[PDB]
């Protein structure tokens, strides 16, 4: 997921003399496909088929991956129509990304229709592929019904991964459900699945927190790297997701701070002299009102200590094309944000009119509620 | 009624940022405008391609100017006439031709750059390829000033090119600018 | 329905105007010249599609106009004067260098008395003391009425000059072929009223010899002048012939005004000095600033899509057409006047141009402030007059002119102030 040395490495070859080749860029696009850094991604793919080089098919599933990891479903949907007329088939990962960028953003209705497009191509679905037709009920109010996907994991093949086990208690916290889903708990904590998935559930339930039982998940922390930023941030998000809705707080986004500190949670914050502000374009509903909770009190923290405060203060919820239109609200994510930041706060924090995106404060509107 | 009053704040600090040379400053104040939800225009671009161009810098300016290109906006006309002037002053004859392309694809006037370019390139101590592009843009219609005549005529006579100087004369005569005694001392300096 | 063009308000001439030249070699080829109020025009009777060459719309013999060369022998290529008439002492007694219209007023006299002459014919359809636009014959209320010192005074000097050359060369004891020229005082004064607005220089070759001189061409001095014009005169040496040919390239519909340029160039003031006429889109007049505020000059340019070098300044229309039609020869002339700075390549810092945009505004202000008058009343003074005198009419025009520019020029800079930051 490094960005900077990608520059380097570019620069460096640049100098040399050699003309990158195909696999070059296609770890470029994904490189600047991880860092919210949308237009360079785009940018060197210009240049990959303005260089004389023709981009294969990974590059065009590394891209809808890199494009489906904010919820652009516009740039989704253009560069799917171009994937057709190039002269490229579909594979099985390229619905994958299609499918993992509409569910962090609109059009429930797309994904059924995409998964049986796949039937109708043979596509042969794959693990993934379900988790993610099991995923689509999972944003919706559909608790009950996201659950013949789960007899199907069971059926042909092992209990899911925790990824899935968190998400679906979620769900069911998020419903009148609270002490029927506790013998649900207890099975991922008393079943035979693999050794790391046992530890995990007992650092939520109970204390397990201090200078030594917390360390303990240090390990299982630093251990996950093997993925490759893949699963990694889907697992800390589905984590913050299971742990802040019912649980402890103070529990819950402190995760984010061992997640800074290794790394893999970029742009979370941005700090400046002139504007100051939080992106949560890559965070599900949950893990956007715990990052934004976590600005709030670091922005209140530093407001009496005598520092200046910003001209703007803003909320990076929905980036993208779509960020014009009054479509937005609609968005998963924008809709616990408004939510959020309506109920908790005063009625400081209002959408822009010059771009209906993102949720912004004056000035002198922030001190008030400081005060 | 804000969107002027923080669109002041944000072009002001990139200019100043600009100004001394500092790109990474720029480069974090376009980030920090654009994550604030409004799209970059023209005039903040001009500021991150002219940070480049203080610094000698080629490779990211044309990186900046592909990047203004790919959100489907125009550059402006100060933009391409830093870009032809960088490429001019560095030699690279080849590499200014692109960009005086791309402004007549643009329906912009390409008479100012191309003078500008081949002064660039007299300046720069490249004579074969300034002479080579003042003749390819005579051919299409595009007259030139007296004092680039006279700068190239001066320049390949004192290098020792007769049939270069013999050329521009003759495309001087013919666009409507008679030879003078300069001149005609210049060839016969050569001739004798 | 009758097609609504510009040359339709006007009615068609007099068709003795067009006979008393046909008679002779004039020939005037898809034209059709057309009475008004202000006076007559040439407008196109024929789509001309873009030629690649020019196209003639007038031969005009040399035997029709007159001509006095620049230089000191004076060379009548007409020969109209006999040698021994007195009024070659009179033509030849003046300075060679500033006074030229003199002579063509004093030749012009003389052709109005002499036989089969065309002149005589032509003088006809002249305009008379009344209808002129020359301040030459104006009064000191309405030079007084210009709010403007040194023209006042430049004119009132000419018309001084005048009365004293008529007063120095017609005396008491002239002959008579003299004094039935220019009887009374101000015969003398038209003449050079016309000789000074229609006057036409122009590089004329017969034969072998190749001079320039200052000819009075009949039929050419109806052409009405813009800044961006369609027509240009050139000689034809082979049968002594002026023409006034079509721009290679510009497409002229039905209706439209054939123009030509009149000093082109040159400022406001020499325009109402000479020819008694202001445009308010003259791309050349000069307003004086003595701030020391600079503005930026090539993002000036690129904000109102002014593009080309600095003796040619356009507005491309193909970058902004519909969302630039302030772009006018107003705007040009501002970013000709206006105090510019440009160090390279650096580009500029909005706090600096928003501090001299307002002085520059502010500038402006304090000297439109003292003119005593203000835009709206002048323009109401204008049309609250139907029928006053044509000086008075060109003067209330000239300041109205004046304020409208400096109006555009600080509106202009309106938008620069808040179109700089997209």
């Amino acid at each position: 997921g490094l960005h900077d040395d990608a520059k380097r490495i570019l620069l460096h070859m640049n100098g040399q003399g050699l003309v990158p080749s195909s696999k070059v860029y296609t770890g470029v696009i994904e490189a600047y496909g991880q860092a919210a850094l949308y237009e360079e991604a785009v940018v060197a793919f210009n240049t990959m088929n303005e260089v004389g080089s023709r981009p294969m098919v990974e590059t065009f599933n590394s891209l809808i991956h890199a494009f489906a990891k904010g919820g652009l479903y516009k740039e989704s949907e253009a560069i799917w129509f171009r994937m057709g007329e190039v002269g490229v088939p579909r594979n099985r990962d390229s619905f994958n990304g299609m499918i993992e960028g509409y569910r962090q953003g609109g059009q429930f209705e797309e994904a059924i229709k995409a998964y049986v497009e796949m039937e109708k191509a043979r596509c042969d679905p794959d693990e993934r592929t379900l988790e993610a037709v099991l995923s689509v009920y999972c944003f919706a109010g559909l608790v009950d019904e996201s659950e013949e996907q789960f007899q199907e994991i069971k059926s042909l093949g092992i209990q899911p991964s925790i990824i899935c086990c968190c998400m679906m208690l979620a769900i069911y916290a998020k419903s009148e459900r609270w002490n029927m889903a506790h013998e649900l708990l207890n099975d991922v904590m008393t079943n035979k699945t693999s050794d790391m998935h046992q530890v995990i559930g007992q650092m939520i339930h109970g204390d397990f927190d201090d200078e030594n039982n917390w360390q303990m998940v240090e390990y299982v922390f630093d251990k996950l790297n093997s993925e490759g930023c893949g699963l990694s941030m889907r697992f800390y998000n589905t984590l913050i997701e299971a742990l802040w809705w019912l649980g402890q707080k103070e529990r819950a986004a402190r995760v984010l701070n061992e997640a800074t500190k290794r790394g893999l949670f970029p742009e979370l914050f941005r700090r400046n002299k002139l504007v100051w502000s939080v992106d949560v374009h890559r965070m599900w509903p949950g893990g956007a009102c715990t990052a934004i909770s976590v600005w709030l009190n670091d922005m209140e923290e530093l407001f009496h200590k005598g520092e200046e405060l910003p001209q703007l203060a803003s909320v990076v919820v929905v980036r993208g094309q779509t960020e014009k239109s009054s479509i937005t609200r609609d968005f998963p994510v924008a809709k616990a944000a408004y939510s959020f930041l309506k109920d908790t706060v005063s009625s400081s924090f209002c959408f822009p009119g010059w771009n209906k995106g993102r949720i912004v404060c004056q000035k002198t509107q922030l001190k008030r509620i400081f005060s | 009624g804000t969107e002027k009053v923080l669109r002041l704040v944000f072009m002001e600090e990139l200019m100043e940022r600009a100004r001394n040379a500092d790109s990474k400053g720029v480069s974090q104040v376009i980030y920090d405008m654009i994550a604030a939800g409004l799209s970059p225009g023209p005039r903040s671009f001009h500021g991150f391609v002219v940070s480049h161009v203080l610094n000698r810098d080629n490779d990211g300016a044309m990186h900046a100017l592909r990047r203004e290109l790919s959100e489907g906006l125009r550059p402006l006309h100060e933009t391409f006439l830093a870009l032809v002037r960088l490429f001019g002053a560095k030699g690279l004859a080849t590499r200014g031709l692109e960009i005086l392309a791309a402004m007549e694809k643009l329906k912009y006037d390409i008479r100012q750059a191309w003078l500008v370019l081949v002064e660039e390139l007299v300046r720069s101590n490249h004579l074969e390829d300034a002479n080579k592009v003042f003749l390819k843009g005579a051919e299409g219609g595009l007259r030139a000033t007296d004092e680039i005549y006279d700068l190239l005529i001066e320049q390949d006579c004192k290098v020792g090119d007769h049939s270069n100087a013999l050329t521009i004369a003759y495309e001087m005569e013919a666009a409507g600018r008679m030879a003078t005694t300069f001149h005609f001392n210049c060839l016969l300096s050569v001739q004798a | 329905q009758p097609h609504d063009t510009p040359a339709s308000q006007l009615e068609l001439a007099d068709p003795d105007f067009y006979k008393i030249g046909y008679v002779r070699s004039f020939r005037a080829y898809g034209i059709e010249f057309r009475e008004g109020p202000d006076g007559y025009g040439v407008f196109a009777s024929r789509d001309v599609e873009p030629l690649r060459r020019a196209r003639v719309i007038m031969e005009i013999p040399l035997e029709l106009m007159l001509t006095i060369s620049k230089k000191l022998p004076w060379m009548f290529f007409p020969d109209i004067i006999p040698v021994g008439h007195p009024i070659f002492d009179i033509i030849n007694s003046t300075n060679p260098e500033t006074d030229s219209d003199l002579r063509l007023a004093c030749l012009l006299l003389y052709a109005f008395d002499c036989k089969d002459n065309f002149w005589q014919l032509y003088g006809d359809f002249l305009p008379s003391d009344d209808e002129c636009t020359s301040f030459l014959l104006a009064t000191e209320e309405d030079l007084l009425e210009l709010q403007d010192e040194k023209l006042a005074s430049t004119m009132r000097e000419q018309q001084q000059r005048a009365l004293e050359f008529w007063e120095k060369n017609w005396h008491s004891a002239v002959p008579l072929k003299i004094k039935r020229l220019a009887r009374d005082p101000e015969r003398f004064i038209w003449a050079m009223c016309i000789a000074q607005s229609r006057s036409i220089n122009l590089q004329m070759r017969i034969g072998a010899l190749v001079q320039d001189a200052n000819l009075l061409v009949p039929y050419a001095d109806m052409m009405n002048h813009s800044f961006q014009p369609n027509c240009f005169f050139h000689w034809r040496f082979k049968d002594r012939m002026l023409e006034v040919m079509i721009n290679a390239g510009q497409r002229i519909r039905k209706g439209d005004e054939m123009t030509v340029d009149y000093m082109a160039g040159q400022k406001n003031n020499f325009f109402m000095q000479r020819y008694g006429f202001s445009s308010p889109v003259n791309p050349w007049d000069v307003i004086h600033f003595t701030g020391d505020a600079k503005i930026h000059l090539d993002t000036f340019l690129s904000v109102f899509n002014i593009s080309g070098l600095p003796g040619e300044y356009y507005h491309n229309s193909r970058l902004s057409n519909d969302g630039d039609s302030f772009v006018d020869g107003a705007i040009i002339a501002a970013a000709r006047t206006l105090p510019t700075w440009s160090d390279g390549d650096l580009p500029p810092i909005p706090s600096l141009e928003r501090k001299a945009v307002k002085e520059l505004q502010e500038e402006c202000h304090q000297m439109l402030a003292e003119f005593p008058t203000t835009s709206d009343e002048d323009q109401k003074i204008l049309d609250s007059m139907p029928d006053c005198r044509r000086t008075l009419e060109a003067a209330i025009k000239y300041r109205l002119h004046r304020k409208l520019l400096i109006e555009k020029v600080i509106q202009a800079l309106d938008i620069y102030q808040d179109r700089i930051l997209f």
